[PDB]
C-alpha cells in the first residue's frame, strides 16, 4: 500500500548513503 | 526482501549493507 | 565533491519514482 | 554515467528511465 | 482529492502527472 | 500516527519532479 | 541547470511544511 | 518568482509562506 | 510498520527548517 | 519527546521550535 | 548562494540514520 | 564545525558518527 511505496522511498535514501562508492541495486 | 524486512521493523545501516554492490 | 553527492540523493529517489516495480541500479 | 549525464544538465524522467532495470 | 486519491492507493507517476498544470 | 501527513511530503515530491517547470498547486483538502 | 532542479525540491517541501492546510503553489516560470 | 526570490539567498519560513494557498 | 522511524526522519527535516541558525537536538530516546 | 509528542499527532511549527536549541 | 543551507538538509537525514535511537545535536554555527 | 566538515567535503559514515550522542 502507500505505507510500503513510502518506505520503499527511505530504504534508497539509507542504501545510498550507506553503499558511497560500492552502489546498490534495489528491488521491490 | 528488502521492504518485508526492513518495512516491518528496523533495518540498522549494517544490515542494509547486504543490499550494496 | 559535494555536488555530486547530493545530485546523487535526488537521482536516488527520482529513479526510485520513475522505476516503479522495475527496480534500477546504482553505481555512481 | 548517470552522474555524468545527469548532474550538471537536468535529466528528464524519460531519460532517468533508461536507468531503470 | 490529490490526498484521498494517492495517499489512500499508490499513484503511477502518470497518474500524478493528472495533477499538474 | 502521522502517516496521511507523511505521504504528503513524498506527494509533493513526486509532483514536483513530475510537473517538472508546469508546477502545480498543492490543495490538500 | 541542476542546481536549480536541486534548490525547487528542497523549496517545495520547506512549502509544504510552512503552508499546512493551506497548501501552495509552485510556479516556477 | 519563488526561484529568483530564493534560490539565490536563503528564505525564511515566513518568506515562503508568501507562496502558500 | 516502521512509523516511528520514518516519522523521525521528517521531524529531523522539519526541525531543520524551523531551528534555523540555532539549530536543534533530536533526542528521541 | 518529540516522537510522543510528534509522531502520535502532527506538531505546529511552534511545537517544533521547542526542540531549538 | 543556498547551497549549504541545501546541503544542511542532506546532512541533517544522514546523522539520522546514522545515530538511530542516540540522536545527535546539530549546532550549524 | 559540521557544517565546515561535511558541507565542504563528504563526511564518509564515520565521520558523520562522531556527531552522534
Ligand atoms: O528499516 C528501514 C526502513 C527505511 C529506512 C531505513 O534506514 C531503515
Ligand atoms: O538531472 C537530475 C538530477 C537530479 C534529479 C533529477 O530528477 C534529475
Ligand atoms: O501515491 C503516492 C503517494 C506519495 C508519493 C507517490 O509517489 C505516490
Ligand atoms: O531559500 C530556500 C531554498 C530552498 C529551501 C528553503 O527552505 C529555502
Ligand atoms: O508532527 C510532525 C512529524 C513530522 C513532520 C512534521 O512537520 C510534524
Ligand atoms: O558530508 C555529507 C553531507 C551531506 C550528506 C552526507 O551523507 C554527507
Ligand atoms: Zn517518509
Ligand atoms: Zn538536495
Amino acid at each position: 500500500f502507500v505505507n510500503q511505496h513510502l518506505c520503499g522511498s527511505h530504504l534508497v535514501e539509507a542504501l545510498y548513503l550507506v553503499c558511497g562508492e560500492r552502489g546498490f541495486f534495489y528491488t521491490p | 526482501g528488502i521492504v518485508e524486512q526492513c518495512c516491518t521493523s528496523i533495518c540498522s545501516l549494517y544490515q542494509l549493507e547486504n543490499y550494496c554492490n
